[PDB]
């Protein structure tokens, strides 16, 4: 089994570009601010760069060009609860009057339903599950308003998504996308649990597949339950999206979507990510002043999403680059052991860190660090810096939060906090 | 006569549903005959109504198929494609790729061609022998009368029938030479005459009652056999007419109607004449509605 | 007349089981709250339809008698059919729809019925309309001042429901009446504040204490957000001469969850108090539109109202339908004609009032508290209002509904108009109501120097 | 008679009670497949863990003895978890009525069977009641039966629900209800 | 109902220190249905809010091969959600370590063998 390459031809992604941010009824009049975002989403497109929001317009529309039905579904989806995305623009003088800028593409396209559900998770979570077990030549997500409320449909993640192809020979490909992120919010709307659906993973930290198999992905992806990514930049959910429908087979994708990135200045990423020949990337390297001097480097940190524009702002206020390298990883699903063991050995001496946002007893710890002690020989202790263990998933006093933060960066860059110990 | 009403409120909206439908047709027609050249099909069928939007997305899949592996794919050449609800090969050989699966499911199938190839002379020869056992009698699977059988499940009922009745007691004449066909109804109940002309036997019955159902109705059933093509011929001369007076894209029916429930149609339409039947697409079904593609549903019963 | 009369009979039935179709709930004038915009053939809104039950212009003056599931002769037995139409059309196509025909006992049907037909009953004395000005005088300049002096928070203000607080007053007060001595509440995020601040009388300076950045929390816990925190206060009632101790119960983010909680809280207080059939423990509940006809555990919660050892004989439900959700459409949102449909499945009355008459809205309040301690049942009342900013003081409504707040930006708080109604009829005069708005002024800000100490 | 009024596939779910009575009867699965499940030295071919008998889903296309038209029946596995798989039926209507360019579902079908206890106890049975109207999700129609044995586990109908009814949920959606003496 | 029922229980065992209130499960797998009340409520409850709830849940659990959702209540599930630090060795020699250990910790989990230990629990 192979993937082919996700990558499209640039005058596709033009094409896309502008018709998003134009208006295809020049009688539809458009509220002024919502005309700016659409000038400003012109002002990246002639640039040649994307941000969060039109990533998602480049993957849907080269999706509906071959004819594949996509249905996006959730609890107001059709402008976003961040409003972020503006997926349906409405008249301000005539009533009822209604234009979905995506269903003008191209003449020959799939049909696009956006659609804002009832106030429930449990039985709009179910129906779109249903959906999407009728044909694998379909793309259907279900949005969640916050990460933190899909539990109420606990039940439909714990028995027919998590072991359904095992107990039945049926296989489903549905996405469902939680926003994920701390940021000084209440308790309720910082994060999405990662370390509940990482525990219902059937891998094995022990075993170890051979180094030397095919792709080894291509298999990783096919020995799992289900695909879980928490990506940071918008050209890796470019092509994520695309790989779930190319390959061979269909399996479940659960994405940690940002919250705060959606307007951070500098995530985003050129054209020059998605032209032909480009693959999703389960690791993105470390690359910069370290890489060019590795012996030079002496502590590699590992982080995930939303933690590294962070932890990047603190290392050049210390004056350190060159000093530490910072490494994301992507899919930690199939968790990338070929990958991560060529890091540890990029730098023969450097202790190794995992840097996290949550606290110690929730996030991607204690799911991520049998893993690496397995990639290792158990050369180096894996330490770990972050927030302390606690039983809420976040503070609601605003205060705390950026002293533990403060503290956090303050461990991260210390260089002698474990190195006395070892 | 509501259909005068019904037409009247509902021909505007299929008007624009056809207006919108046609570039899907130019496409999903671009691609079949695309296909069908490349790999050297014979044809390509539905067998689900299924819409001109669900229809391309199949062929584009099978189309991206083909792009990725085109060596095992080369290997249907002269076998047509349908497609249906399960895979694996029919008991009139057709590839039946099924919706509701993947590639590698589909990859797999297109991997066995040859085995079944070879089945199909075993069933053959199955075919002939019991064919000579009871004199002359084609032993004949008709879809759209019988459960989706596939090859295998067709052959095992072929060699259960067989041995179990040949072994016990057999009876022996060469007449039934010219007609008599064969259901091999899957045990349902008895052995019956339909009403076309033909047999359908639950298997593993009685021989004795096999024989004496079989040896007093040749008649009828050679009767039937006529009758049923005389009132094809006059359907096709009724629906060329009933096009030619209304100016109809294309007229055709549902799987289920009876011939004579067309007679019956056609023969109350042509007498009858209504503003909005010009230039449209129309079927024969049993209800009142418009497709979302444009076509319009008139049931044989106003 | 052989049988005319009959249709008169008939007649009756419409308004009874249909006049809240066709009532006056909306506040904004646009967008009927029961989605229907329809009318009945059964209500008689124009003439001609008379034609529906056989009768012509020539009807109207004759004279018919009445039956004894009708209150609206009050002293008279017989009526023109003119003054009948008349009288029918007060009591339920106007201000307040009625919704209790589903019940199949006789005696609560002719209580709802001597309760909502009788003639003049509504009946508000001079004093009761002034302490219903001050009330809604304090709501108002409470989200004013929360305005001026935070303009970034979000707060979740009740701008276009102010007149929640009076209604919560009036039924603690009926209570307390009644025999009431201990109160159980929970509600969600919209307005929590302003009943905090109002109701429960928490002191108005740690209010303002919240609101500090500099805030620490000298507790070994992680804590909450403003809008999930207890409060247990006891004051004496100053229209009754007993006290009342009011408890409002932290609840999370997740909607509605808090239902089954109150509910138990409210039967432990029950049993220890030896309470038979809880006469001395009364519980509210307070809802949204958009969450009391989606989520799953409301339905749950309503069949645990009335199984033996679960029960706490009889709830008191508000549910504010401001009609709109997050920024979904109510049409969109659920499949019955209004939010308050599960109600009916337990077989307990509705009372739907437009939030834009305060006036009315005291008089279901009232009737609600009373029902509650005669039939020991459950209530739900329901509020129509508006809502005036977005769902955050930082969200844009126009985006998504640009008509709906066009309407909504050139109405008149009811405040004001009440103010006006007031002073028209010389129950009060202009110099007496800018003198409270002053008075709740000095108070608030002498606390927000308090605050700043 | 649903086959007789237009309708050609038909989609239906189920709880444990009675499942392998309609399996061989309704659903018209071979005796032999069902007399083989129960039979202890079974083998599972597949590398799925497997689930229990009750639990596994069924599609089988017949002709009718009524009417001669084809009809097509589905049944979904469901867990033991009750009321669980109503949004999945529904689900699954709603795409099968999208595939074939049906506007109002007149040839797609979607019945359902309940419990007496479950059907009056469970949220999620509100719900779906719910979505059954809304545009985009409304499928036009569903068939609810209710087998109302008058117990539950072990526990008195008295003491399960606070309504005359189990069937009372459909008031709310404006639903007929016909009870009969089975 | 496991969502109803559980928190009217929880509700009730808020209401007086001087009570047991246990909740019964039929099978440990049919708690998630109620996973919200146990998340948001049961868990972080004395972290978030000054009143502490002393409720008691009892689950059936153990594999005897009745099929996937009559097996195993999921621990691990209960287990990660604790507060407590792996990545440390409190100081063993100290008076009433079980208790000061037990005093700062959201809850307890237990898996009795016994009846004598079912009845001093
Ligand atoms: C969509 C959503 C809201 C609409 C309120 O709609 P509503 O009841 O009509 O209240 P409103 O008068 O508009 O304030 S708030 C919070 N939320 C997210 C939300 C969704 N689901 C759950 C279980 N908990 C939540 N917290
Ligand atoms: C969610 C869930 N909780 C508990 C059970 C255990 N259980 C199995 S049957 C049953 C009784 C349900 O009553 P009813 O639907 O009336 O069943 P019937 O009369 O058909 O046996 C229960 C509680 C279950 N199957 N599903
Ligand atoms: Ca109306
Ligand atoms: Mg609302
Ligand atoms: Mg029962």
């Amino acid at each position: 089994m192979s993937c082919p390459s996700t990558g499209l031809t640039e005058d596709i992604l033009t094409h896309i570009g502008n018709v998003a941010s134009s208006v295809p009824v020049e009688n539809f009049t458009i509220h002024g601010g919502l005309s700016r975002i659409l000038k400003t989403r012109g002002e990246m497109v002639k640039n040649r760069t994307v941000d969060w929001a039109l990533a998602e317009y480049m993957a849907f529309g080269s999706l509906l060009k071959e004819g594949i039905h996509i249905r996006l579904s959730g609890q107001d989806v059709e402008r976003g609860t961040f409003s972020h995305r503006h997926h349906v623009l409405h008249d301000q003088n005539v009533d009822k009057r209604t234009c979905i800028p995506m269903n003008h593409l191209w003449p020959n396209q799939a049909p696009y339903t956006v659609c804002n559900s009832s106030l429930s998770e449990y039985g709009v979570l179910g129906f779109e599950l249903g959906f999407a077990m009728a044909s694998p030549n379909a793309l259907v997500l279900w949005e969640a308003q916050f990460g933190d409320f899909h539990n109420t449909a606990q039940c439909i993640i714990d028995q027919f998504i998590c072991p359904g192809q095992a107990k039945w020979v049926r296989q489903n490909g549905i996405v469902l996308l939680l926003p994920h992120g701390m940021e000084g919010m209440g308790p309720e709307h910082s994060s999405a649990r990662p370390e509940r659906f990482l525990q219902m993973c059937n891998d094995d930290p022990d075993v170890l597949p051979d180094l030397k198999e095919a792709n080894f992905d291509i298999n990783q992806l096919y020995d799992c339950n289900w695909v879980v990514v928490n990506c940071s930049t918008p050209g890796n959910f470019f092509h994520v999206l695309r790989r779930q429908i190319l390959l061979p087979f269909r399996k479940p994708l659960i994405i940690f979507t940002p919250k705060s990135l959606l307007r951070h200045p500098e995530a985003r990423s050129s054209f020059d990510e998605m032209l032909p020949g480009t693959h999703f990337q389960r690791v993105i390297p470390e690359d910069g002043p370290a890489a060019q001097n590795p012996e030079n480097v002496k502590r590699l940190l590992f982080c995930t999403g939303k933690v590294y524009y962070d932890l990047t702002r603190e290392r050049k206020a210390r004056d350190m680059v060159g000093q530490v390298a910072i490494t994301r990883i992507e899919q930690l699903s199939p968790f990338p052991f070929d990958l991560l063991l060529k890091e540890v050995q990029k730098y023969p001496n450097a202790e190794l860190a995992w840097c996290q946002e949550e606290h110690k007893n929730q996030g991607y710890y204690d799911y991520v660090k049998p893993r690496l002690r397995t990639t290792i020989s158990r050369a180096k202790p894996v330490w770990y810096a972050g927030r302390d263990p606690a039983a809420a998933p976040a503070t609601g006093n605003k205060k705390t939060h950026l002293t533990e933060l403060q503290r956090l960066l303050d461990t991260a860059f210390d260089l002698d906090v474990f190195k006395n110990f070892s | 006569t509501t259909l005068t009403s019904w037409l009247d409120n509902n021909g505007k909206s299929a008007v624009k549903k056809l207006k919108n439908s046609l570039p899907l047709r130019k496409e999903l027609d671009r691609l079949k005959d695309e296909l069908s050249h490349q790999l050297q099909l014979s044809d390509i069928r539905w067998q689900r109504s299924w819409g001109i939007a669900h229809r391309c997305s199949q062929l584009h899949s099978l189309s991206r198929l083909a792009q990725q592996n085109l060596e095992t794919l080369k290997k249907a050449k002269g076998c047509t494609i349908i497609f249906t609800d399960r895979s694996g090969m029919s008991a009139v050989g057709h590839v039946m790729l099924g919706t509701m699966d993947v590639h590698h499911h589909w990859t797999k199938l297109f991997e066995r061609l040859p085995s079944y190839f070879d089945l199909q002379r075993r069933l053959m020869i199955l075919e002939d022998q019991i064919s000579y056992l009871l004199g002359g009698i084609q032993v004949v699977y008709i879809e759209e009368l019988q459960p989706v059988l596939t090859l295998e499940e067709y052959y095992s009922l072929l060699d259960v029938f067989y041995n179990r009745l040949l072994k016990s007691r057999i009876l022996f004449h060469p007449r039934s030479l010219r007609g008599l066909q064969m259901i091999l109804n899957s045990d349902r109940y008895a052995p019956s005459l339909h009403e076309l002309g033909h047999f359908n036997i639950p298997t593993l019955c009685d021989p004795a009652n096999l024989q004496w159902f079989i040896l007093t109705k040749a008649q009828q059933a050679r009767e039937n056999m006529k009758r049923k093509e005389e009132l094809k011929v006059i359907e096709n001369e009724l629906i060329q007419a009933s096009t030619k007076k209304f100016s109809l894209e294309k007229l055709y029916k549902e799987p289920s109607i009876s011939s004579i429930q067309m007679v019956d149609c056609c023969k109350r339409l042509l007498e009858q004449s209504l503003p909005y039947l010009h230039g449209m697409h129309l079927c024969i079904s049993h209800f009142y509605s418009v497709m979302q593609d444009g076509d319009l549903c008139i049931p044989w019963n106003w | 007349l052989v049988e005319d009369h009959l249709a008169v009979q008939s007649l009756i039935r419409a308004y009874q089981i249909r006049g809240h179709h066709v009532a006056q709930l909306d506040p904004l004038g646009i967008l009927d709250a029961d989605l229907d915009s329809s009318v009945p053939a059964d209500i008689i809104s124009s003439t001609d339809k008379l034609g529906f039950y056989g009768l012509d212009e020539s009807d109207l003056d004759k004279v018919f008698h009445l039956p004894t599931t009708t209150f609206i002769g009050g002293q008279e037995s017989a009526l023109p059919l003119r003054e009948i139409i008349r009288r029918l059309e007060m009591a339920y196509c106007q201000h307040i729809g009625v919704e209790f025909m589903f019940i199949n006992d006789l005696e609560q049907c002719q209580w709802i019925r001597q309760k909502f037909e009788t003639p003049g009953i509504m009946q508000f004395t001079n004093e009761e309309k002034r302490t219903l000005l001050a009330r809604l005088v304090r709501s108002t300049r409470f989200e004013e001042f929360l305005q001026r002096k935070w303009s970034s928070e979000k707060r979740f203000g009740l701008e276009g429901c102010e007149v929640l607080i009076p209604a919560l007053k009036t039924i603690i007060d009926k209570s307390s009446e009644n025999g009431v001595d201990y109160v159980i509440m929970g509600m969600p995020h919209r307005g929590r504040l302003n009943v905090l601040a109002n109701v429960i009388r928490k002191e108005l300076e740690q209010i303002f204490c919240q609101f500090d950045s500099k805030l620490e929390a000298a507790d070994e816990g992680s804590g909450d957000v403003k809008y999930h925190l207890g409060m247990y206060h006891r004051r004496i009632n100053r229209v009754t001469d007993r006290n009342i101790t009011l408890s409002l119960v932290a609840n999370p983010s997740h909607l509605e969850a808090a239902d089954p909680v109150v509910m138990g809280k409210t039967k432990a207080e029950q049993f220890y108090c030896g309470d038979t059939e809880g006469k001395k423990v009364m519980s509210i509940l307070l809802h949204g539109d958009a969450a009391f006809a989606g989520q799953g555990i409301v339905y749950e919660t309503f069949h645990l109202s009335d199984l033996p050892s679960y029960t706490t004989h009889g709830t008191v439900h508000v549910v504010v339908n401001n009609q709109i959700g997050f920024t979904t459409d109510p049409r969109m949102a659920r499949s019955s004609p209004y939010p308050t449909d599960v109600a009916r499945v337990v077989n307990a009355p509705i009372f739907h009032v437009n939030s834009d008459d305060p006036e009315a809205v005291m008089y279901v309040c009232k009737v609600a508290a009373e029902w509650r301690s005669t039939f020991h049942k459950d209530v739900v009342v329901d509020l129509v209002c508006y809502r005036r900013n977005g769902h955050n003081e930082m969200d844009e409504p126009m985006f998504t509904q640009p008509l709906m707040y066009k309407q909504i930006r050139k109405q008149k708080p009811v405040l004001q108009k009440y103010a006006e109604l007031l002073v028209s009829q010389g129950v009060v005069n202009q110099p007496e109501y800018e003198e409270e708005i002053s008075k709740y002024d000095k108070i608030c800000e002498e606390a927000f120097a308090r605050s700043k100490d």
